[PDB]
This record gives C-alpha cells, structure tokens and sequence, in this order.
C-alpha cells in the first residue's frame, strides 16, 4: 500500500529499508514533450496529405 | 566526340545547376 | 442498344480527359527540360499507373498523328510497322501544334511517354510481340541520345518491358540488356534508372534461383540512398529473401521488418502478403514468436492461415502436429517460396524452446532442463545448452560440476554505457533529417 | 562549340564557387 | 502512389465460408491445450490438499 | 533526443510551408 | 422482462453450447417458449434441440391469428383516418412490430422497425425505438447491428436526453463486456451503478453488481480500486447478499490467497455457463491469476517457492510450472532459480523504465519523421 | 546443374553432387551447403538414397545432435564419400572441442586417439577520446553551413 518504502527478501528473512530516488522529472517532461511532438507530427502529416 | 564531349558537358551542367539554386537559398535567408 | 451508346460516350469522355492529361504531362516535361527540374517528371511517374488504360488503338493512332506533326524519324519508322487500320471516314483533325509549336520537333520525353502509354494499352491487350518490338525501338531511341531527363520515364519503360518479357519467360534473354543498361546507368550515375535496373536484375535471379549470382550482384553493387521508397522496399525484400535462404537470419529479419514497415500500408496486398510470410518464417526460424496481431488482419488472412497453423504448431512443439501440417500444406508452402526454411525449422524447433527456457529461468538443473525439452539425457541437455550459447541465442555459462546453468548477471551495460551509444544514432538521424530539410528548401 | 560550351561551364562553375563562399562569410559576419 | 504489381496478389487460396473470426483482439497465448482450472485444482488438492 | 526532435520537426514544417507557398505561386503565375 | 427476454437468450445458450447442461433448463426453456407462441425462434430451437413435437401448428395457428388481428386493426385505422406523422395508426403498427419482434424472427422485426422509424417525430419515441432495436440485436448477438445502432443512438440523437443515457450506459457496458474490452470502457461504464431503472436487459440488480465487481477486479486489481469498489456504498450494500462475490473480492484485496484461488475457480465455473463466457472463460481467469501473482510478488525481492506455495496452499510443482509459463509469456517480471527453489524480483527501476519508454517513443516518432521527409522532397 | 537441359545424367542426381554437398560443409562452411540445396528441385525431400544422407547429416547436426550422426554415420549408400565424411567428421571434433573454453580427465564421451586430443591444445575506463569526437561532431553539425 506504499505505507513506507522498502522491500522484503524472504531468502534471508531480512527486511530492507531505503528511500525512493526522487530526482526523475527530466524523463517525465521529455516523454510529455515527445507525445506533444507526436501530435504535431500527425498534424503536419494531415497538412501534407490534404495538400501535396 | 559526341559520346564523350557531350558526356562531360552534362557531367558539369546538371551538377552546376545545383550550385545555382543553392546560391539563392544562401541568398534568401541572408536578406531575411 | 442504349448500353452501347453509353459505353461509347464513356470511352469518348475518357479519351478526351486523357488527351488533356497528356497535354498536361507534356507541359510538365517542357518545364522540367527548361528549368532542369525533374520534379514534374517524378510527378508524372507517380501518377503513371493512374493513366494506364483510358484509350483505344485508333485513338492512339490519331493522337500520334496529331502530336508528332514534326518529321520525326521515330514516328516515320514506327508507322509502317504498325498494322494499318481499315479505311475509316471519321478522322478528326487534331492539330494542337501550329506554327512554332508544330515546327519544333516533338521531344523524346513526350515520344517515350506516348510510347510507354501504348505499351500499357497493348500490354493489357497482352500484345507481346509488338510490346517487345516497341521496347527495342525505345531502347535504340534512348541509346541514340544521352539526356538524363529521358531516363526518368525510361526507367518505368524498362520496367514495363521487363514485365512483358517475364510472361514470355525470356529472362535469360533480357539479362544481357539488363546488365548492359545497368552498366551504362552506372557510368552515368542515373539514380532512378539504376534503382529499377538493379531491382529487375535481382528479380531475374530470384525467380531463377541463381542465389550465388544474386549475392554477387548485391554485395558488389552499390545502391544509392536517394532512391525512391518503392524501389527501396523492393530492394529490401529481395535482399531479405536472399539472406534468409543464405542461413544468415538476424540481419535478414531486421531488413525484412524494415522493408515491411516501409511498404505501402493499404496497397500491394499480395506483395505485402509475401513479405509478411517470409518474415514470419524467418522469425520462427530465429526462435522468436511472431506478432499475433498480423494473423488476424483481414487484408492478409487466408494467404497466411496455413502459416498461423504452422506457428501455433511450432510454439506448442508437437512433432505430430508439425508433420501433419506439413503433410497438409506442402503444396502451398512450395508455391509461396519457403519450403527450404521450413525444412530447416522441422529440426530447428528445439532452439525456440531452449531460448524460452533460458529466458524464463535463471538457474536450471541440467536434469530438469532435459525433462523440460524432452531429450531424455543430461548429456544431450549439456550439448544443447552449449549449442544455445555458441549460436549466440542465450548468454548463460554452463557449469558441468553442479548442474548449474548460470544466466547473466545483475544490471547490464544498458544502464552504464549503453544509453549514450543508443542516443548517438537517434541524434545523428535527426540532424540528418534537419540538414536534408534545410538543403531541400526551394529552387527560386 | 562543343569544347567552348565546356569551357564556358567550367568558368561558370568556378565563378559560382567564388560566390558560394562569400555569401556564407557574409552570413557569419551578419550573425555576429 | 504505385500499384506495386510485383507479380502476385494472393487469390484468397481456399476462400470458403467465413469463420466469422472474432472481433475481440487476442494475443498468442490465447489458445493452448489445458484441462480447465477447477479440474486443475481438483486433480490438485488430494494428499494434504492443495 | 529533445533538441534534435524539436529542430527536425521545426525544419520539416518550415520546408513544408516554403514549398507550398512557392508551388502555389508558380502554379498561379502561369 | 420487456423485449424478447435476454433470460430466454441465456437459456438458449445453455441448451446450446454447454454440452453437459441440458438436463432441466431444457425443460424450463421449452415450456416457457411453448407459451407466447414464438414460432420463429422455436424453429431453430427445435432444430438444435430435440427432434420435434406436434405443437408448432397448435401454436402458429393462433400466432398468425393474432398477427392478422393486429394487421387488420391498424390497417383499418390507417385507412379510415388519414392522420399521418404521430398518429394512432403509427402507434398501432408499431405495436404490431413489437409483437413481431416478440414472437417472430430477426429479419421481419428489423424490417418492421425500419418502416416505423420513418414516421417518428418524437425524439423520445425514437430513442426508445433504438433501445428496442439494440435490445433485439444483443439478443441475437449481431455485432455489426449492435455497433451501428449504438453509435447512431449515442451520436445523432443523444442531445436532449432526459437522463435516458443511464440506460445507454448499461447497454454500452453490455456491448463492451461482450467484446473482450473489459478494462477501459467496461470499467468506466460501470460508474452508473446507481441504477434506479432495474433495466430489462439487466438480469437483476444482483447480476448487474456481480458483473460490475468482476469487471472491476479484472480492469483494476488493486490500483486504488478500493476507493471505488471496496468502499463502494451501494456495491457493498448489494454485496452483503452475494457471499461468493464478497469472498472473491475481499480475498483478492485483503491478501488471503488460499481462498482467492478457490474464489477464482468458482468464478470461472460460474462464468462458463454465462452469456459472456466466450471472451473470459480462460482469458479473464488467466489475467486474474497473473494479477494475483504480481500483487504477491511485489513487496518482495526473493521468495522461497515453499512460501509461495503455502500462501497458495500447496502445489509447489504447479507453482513452478505456472510461474515458468507466465514469465515466458512476457509479463510478471521475475526469474526462477531452480537449484535453490528461490525466485527473484528483477523489477526495472524508475530511471530504467523511463529510458526504455523514451527510447521506443522516440523510435516511433523518428520513423514517422523519416516517412514524412521522404514524402516531401519528391 | 545443367548448363543446358540435355538427357544423360546418372551419377550426381544419385551417387554424386551429394558429395559436393559433403564438400558443401566438409570444410566447415554452410553457405553453399544451403545454397545449391534449391537445385535438387524437389526430389531432395522426395529422397533418392542420395542427397538424403548428405542432407540428413546437417539436419541431424545443426541442432547440435552431434551424436545423431557418429552413431550410424556409416550410412553411406553411395560413392566412397568417405573421402570427406571423416574429413567432415573431423570438424565436429574440433567444433565440439569448442566447449566453455577456459569433463576433467574423462574427456567428451562423444569423442572420448587417447590424449592425442589432449595434445591438440567500457569496463573501467570511460572512453574519453571517442566520446569527445562524437560530441564535437554534434556541435559541428549544429553550427555549420548557414
């Protein structure tokens, strides 16, 4: 349930505690930009197809 | 020498045109 | 019969529209000649199939008489060879060319355009003798001159000539002209002529299964990258087939998928079927399950249904099912052109299984793997796993001391030094697109 | 003729090259 | 815009009555050989009960 | 990726518009 | 109730494909069809089922009698009164079409409805006609007709809807559950679980909620579904009388897998003999198994197969077999280690997944860019 | 291969060619092995006592079923062929020898002559220069011919 960050290794009967790497915004912004450019590419495709 | 002399003329005519419209493109954005 | 009158009216309308369109392409040719801009001739080639059949023999004769009003040697020689039409009183006077226009001789571009139009007409007519003769005359007419503008249409001219000669099974005869004309184009660097000529030269061997010759002609030849999309697709298909028969599989599959993607989305139903079929066989041979999405496409359904059966059988790994499917569909397989690779599959089936096992597990006892792959021997399992590692399909080192089959390690190069190499190709391609775009800005 | 045409096109190619560089230099200077 | 008449256009081969296929979209693992699930647990369980 | 994509799309659009404009002008001239 | 019964449709499927369920439901279906003189469907019903009995005449006599009565009545009304548009003549022959749908075949009913549509001048009286037509189409399982009718009703006419769309939501959901598209449309289109109209097509509110819970589980295993189904007010309220469904849902949620598996077995058995068994019988079961394994595997990195088997009860070897097949499938990130009977969770991390998504999105965009560039610069 | 369809061909369609096949791998290459295998038009799968074995070998070796042949490798229903069957059976040895390079003294049971076989026989530096080259090329193309 994401009450806290961690993981369990049943192999050794050990519980691991750590934190989740926060610095990730670059790739999210990049993926959004890619989708926007995909829409623009579709638009230019439409312009070219409508007008040779 | 129509086989060759004409061979060279085309070999240096079609190509040289590409350096004609290229001059405009360099001329176009320059003014812009 | 009112139907006959309606059909005659429709033919007259089509002929008038075709005359107008022919005048339009003639104007395009004149503009391209004046300005050294073959964009119009590329447009004419692109729209060439659309104008394949809208006239009649008498309409063509009258059009030629009206157009080649110039004392053209080509028309003068061709007219006597053409069968003389029966005496007809109805002879419309078509003189679009008067004064300077009539005096100016008709350009070889226009002459070749009309000749290839007659080629298409009597092609649908299946007039093989006259097609061949006209092609030869066109060949002499092209060879007399050395103008690049002509090759633009001459390429499709060669294509149609070759298509005619294929019916006659005269590929062994064409080969001489094909080779010579390819040599000439190469000595002149005619991109489109070279593309089509290389394509047909390859096609000959492909139909005649001279695969060593084809390999020579593909490796030693050079394909310019500026070629058309369609010719690129054909080249990729033929190269993929040659490689796949050549027992090299990874490059063949990569190229075949690239060509299939490049291929037209809605047109060329049969050709797309063939390319998909060869790619399907290659993928199955390379131990990868194909995409089930294709096998449900309405456009490529029944030509593959046997191949859907084959892929299901191979995945299930049932020898009886594979044998029965072969026994039931061998004739179709031969017809397609995949019997050799399928015979290869018939014993290479176990490779896909070893790949799947070595991909799903991380350490398997050798006896367990033997039980998994129905070999009935730990030694056989060891040999097979060594084979899997050797061929480069799995990346696990086998330890014949504790029955271990150790797979790869933890985080691989794909998060340490791989992403940079990955991005370099993308950036190079994007910059290339931009540079081509800017350099292709405009003529004026 | 057939050699004079070739000489004319050679000279013209030379003189177009002698401009395809000047325009670019002017473009750099104007960007500055 | 090309007819791309490479040569062949498959003629539907064994064109017959439409199987009606299925509008659902299906992956590869869809069709297998199995003995259901409830029977699976049933041939299962026993011994100590699975 | 981002810079190359942006510049590529921008260049494509610029070429599209320039060619469209010049083709229409030349066609309408005569 | 209204419309040719979807209950009759389910009985048709039962006396149909289910090859072991033909014992007493056959009797119920036959003795319910004999009443009301549905000669058209009864033809094919007898063709598939037992040979025949001498009752077809004894029913179709009065069936044609009533048909002739209605035809004479409405035709006489039309001839006597020249009223056009929304006239009692149209009411009457639409009633005739209603009877024709109720007893006779599909083609005649569709022709009748097409004929009666042209006279429609009331938007509500046309929306209800479209509802009837889609009900019949669902009854006979004609995908093309269903899609055409649904799209038409939704788009062309759904502008002054007096909250009839709730019914359109339910019919959309029936369609998208017939189609294996169980996730997006099938989940969202069960937001209107507050259905005052215990619709005809709905076998009952209990069956509606059971379908809602099954589709909710399949579309959202535990992806913050609890805020919609686990804590769902009306969902729970009805659930209290459906002990089996409550057991299944709460077993998946609370992580009681030994009982989740028995719940899934019972759900598969029950869905077998259902009018939505074709697209789920094995697909829904497999997806649920995968989601259960995935949920358990999360929160863990290494799991001894003994522990996994025990959590699932027992059947260690079966756990190996299923895990192997599923991992091979291309999902459920994990790698089995036979020599020690331990599994490992090799889940990609945030950066790795982000980059492996960016690479492919960029691949698609660059291919598109290249194709466009080739198209231009002819 | 019929430079020209003639009429009398009674040896390579049977006792021969298939030896070329032997040589089509005898060395170790395969290209040809699988290339010409289109000529034998169709009787290849139709069999003829000939190609059959010359072909069975690779079908019974490519998988890795090395033993699939040694055992009854003596199935040579044609001309000697022995002139390479062993010449090829030799490669297998060297190939199977390939084995997690780097069975202790028991040797490979598919081959084991005794001990005459015993006689038989970036990571950590980030690439600076190459990356500098590639990046500077990026910059060059970015700022270049206006």
């Amino acid at each position: 349930d994401k009450k806290f960050h961690g993981i369990l290794d049943q192999g050794e009967g050990v519980l691991i505690i750590f934190d989740e790497p926060p610095v990730d915004k670059t790739y999210e912004a990049a993926l959004e930009t890619i989708q926007n450019m995909s829409k623009v590419v579709d638009s230019l495709y439409n312009k070219a197809k409508k007008l040779t | 020498l129509r086989q060759y002399y004409l061979s060279k003329i085309e070999e240096l005519q079609l190509i040289v045109n590409d350096k004609s419209q290229n001059l405009r493109r360099l001329q176009a954005q320059r003014n812009e | 019969k009112t139907a006959a009158a309606a059909a005659e009216h429709s033919q007259r309308e089509l002929d008038t529209v075709t005359l107008e369109d022919i005048k339009e392409h003639v104007k395009q040719l004149e503009k391209a000649v004046s300005g050294k801009e073959p964009r119009f001739v590329l447009r004419a080639l692109r729209m060439l199939p659309s104008t394949s059949r809208r006239l009649n023999h008498y309409v063509l004769y009258k059009a030629v008489q009206g157009f080649f009003t110039s004392n053209n040697a080509t028309r003068d020689f061709l007219l006597p060879f053409l069968e003389e039409p029966m005496d007809t009183e109805a002879d419309l006077q078509f003189r679009p060319r008067t004064g300077k226009a009539a005096s100016t001789p008709l350009l070889p571009e226009v002459e070749a355009y009309l000749q290839l139009l007659v080629v298409i007409f009597m092609m649908n007519s299946k007039r093989y003798k006259e097609a061949q003769k006209i092609s030869d005359d066109l060949m002499q007419k092209i060879s007399t001159q050395n103008r690049r503008a002509l090759d633009l249409v001459a390429a499709k001219c060669y294509y149609y000539h070759a298509r005619v000669y294929e019916f006659l099974d005269k590929l062994d005869v064409v080969r001489s002209f094909l080779h010579a004309r390819l040599r000439t184009a190469t000595l002149r660097h005619d991109a489109d002529g070279q593309a089509t000529l290389l394509n047909l030269l390859l096609r000959n061997y492909l139909h005649y299964s001279l695969y060593d010759q084809a390999e020579k002609l593909v490796s030693k030849s050079v394909f310019p990258e500026q070629a058309n999309n369609n010719e690129w697709a054909r080249y990729l298909y033929y190269t993929g087939r040659i490689k796949a028969i050549q027992l090299e599989y990874s490059e063949a599959r990569r190229t075949m998928t690239n060509a299939l993607r490049k291929a037209p989305q809605h047109t060329a139903v049969g050709f797309k079927q063939t390319v998909h079929k060869l790619l399907i066989v290659v993928e199955l041979l390379l131990g990868e399950i194909p995409d089930r999405l294709q096998f449900r496409q309405p456009s490529l359904k029944r030509s593959l249904m046997p191949y859907f059966l084959l892929t299901q059988a191979v995945r299930t790994g049932n020898l009886a099912k594979f044998n029965q499917v072969l026994d039931q569909f061998g004739e179709k397989f031969q017809a397609d052109g995949t019997y050799t690779l399928i015979i290869r599959l018939r014993h290479n089936v176990i490779k896909t299984g070893v790949r799947m096992i070595s991909l799903s597990y991380s350490r398997i006892s050798l006896a367990d793997i033997a039980q998994k792959l129905q070999l009935d021997s730990p030694e056989d399992a060891e040999f097979i796993v060594a084979k899997a590692i050797r061929d480069g399909v799995i990346e696990a080192s086998i330890n014949h001391e504790k029955g271990y089959v150790q797979s790869k390690e933890m985080i691989d190069i794909y998060s340490t030094r791989e992403p940079q190499l990955a991005f370099h190709q993308r950036i190079s391609f994007c910059l290339d697109i931009h540079n081509m775009s800017v350099k292709a800005m405009r003529f004026p | 003729d057939l050699y004079s045409r070739y000489k004319k096109l050679q000279q013209e190619l030379e003189f177009l090259e002698v401009q395809e560089e000047y325009i670019k230099d002017e473009q750099k200077n104007l960007k500055k | 815009d090309d007819e791309f008449e490479e040569f062949p256009a498959e003629d539907w081969a064994g064109l017959d009555e439409d199987e009606d296929a299925h509008v659902w979209e299906d992956n590869w693992d869809d069709d297998n050989v199995e003995d259901d699930f409830s029977n699976q647990l049933r041939a299962e369980l026993e011994k100590h009960g699975y | 990726y981002l810079a190359s994509l942006i510049r590529s799309v921008v260049a494509l659009h610029n070429l599209i518009n320039n060619k469209i404009a010049n083709r229409d002008a030349e066609k309408k001239e005569g | 109730p209204k419309n040719p019964d979807l209950r009759i449709a389910q009985l048709r499927f039962l006396l149909s494909l289910p090859e072991h369920r033909g014992d007493a439901a056959v009797r119920d279906e036959l003795m319910a069809a004999v009443r009301d003189n549905n000669m058209a469907p009864y033809y094919e019903a007898l063709c598939k089922s037992l040979d025949w009995q001498i009752d077809v005449d004894l029913l179709n006599k009065m069936k044609k009698a009533n048909e002739d009565e209605l035809k004479r009545l409405d035709e006489e009304l039309e001839d006597a009164e020249k009223n056009l548009g929304e006239s009692e003549i149209r009411d009457a022959m639409m009633a005739k079409a209603e009877y024709l749908c109720r007893i006779g075949d599909k083609e005649g009913a569709l022709t009748a409805f097409r004929k009666t549509y042209d006279k429609t001048v009331a938007l509500g009286h046309r929306l209800d006609i479209v509802f009837y037509l889609l009900r019949i189409g669902l009854f006979y399982m004609d995908n093309d007709l269903i899609t055409r009718n649904t799209e038409k009703a939704k788009s062309l006419i759904e502008e002054g809807g007096d909250w009839d769309r709730r019914n359109r939501l339910k019919v959309y959901q029936g369609l998208y559950c017939v189609a294996i598209r169980d996730f997006k449309q099938a989940a969202e289109l069960f937001l209107d679980t507050v259905s005052t109209f215990t619709s005809y097509e709905l076998m009952d509110y209990k069956t509606f909620v059971t379908y809602t819970v099954y589709v909710s589980m399949i579309a959202l295993e535990r992806p913050d579904l609890r805020e919609k189904v686990i804590k769902g007010a009306e969902i729970l309220e009805v659930l209290h009388s459906l002990p089996a469904v409550r057991q299944y849902l709460f077993s998946l949620y609370e992580c009681r897998y030994s009982v989740f598996f028995q719940s899934l077995a019972v759900v598969e058995q029950e869905m077998k003999k259902d009018w939505l068994f074709a697209p789920h019988y094995r697909y829904y079961v497999r997806e649920m198994r995968i989601h259960a394994y995935s949920q358990l595997l999360e929160s863990y990195r290494s799991l001894t197969l003994g522990y996994m088997a025990e959590a699932f009860g027992v059947g260690v070897e079966f756990i190996d077999q299923e895990l192997s097949r599923f991992i091979a499938a291309g999902r459920l990130h994990c790698k089995i280690d036979k020599v020690n009977e331990i599994v490992e969770t090799n889940r990609p991390d945030s950066k790795n997944w982000q980059y492996q998504e960016t690479i492919k999105k960029g691949d698609l965009l660059l291919n598109r860019v290249q194709k466009l560039s080739r198209v231009i610069n002819m | 291969f019929d430079y020209k369809e003639q009429l009398p061909e009674s040896a390579y369609m049977h006792q021969l060619l298939g030896l070329n096949l032997l040589f089509l791998l005898s060395q170790n290459r395969v290209a040809e092995f699988h290339t010409e295998l289109e000529r034998l038009p169709a009787k290849d799968i139709q069999t003829n006592v000939y190609i059959k074995h010359p072909v069975s070998l690779e079908q019974y070796l490519m998988e890795g079923s090395y033993n699939k042949v040694f055992l009854a490798k003596g199935n040579i229903p044609a001309e000697s062929y022995t002139f390479f069957i062993d010449i090829l059976l030799d490669t297998i040895r060297d190939e199977i020898a390939g084995c997690i390079e780097k069975l202790f003294t028991e040797a490979t049971r598919i081959l084991f002559k005794m001990t005459d076989y015993a006689k038989k026989r970036e990571d950590t530096t980030i690439p600076s220069t190459e990356l500098a080259k590639q990046v500077i090329e990026y910059a060059r193309q970015l700022e270049m011919i206006v």
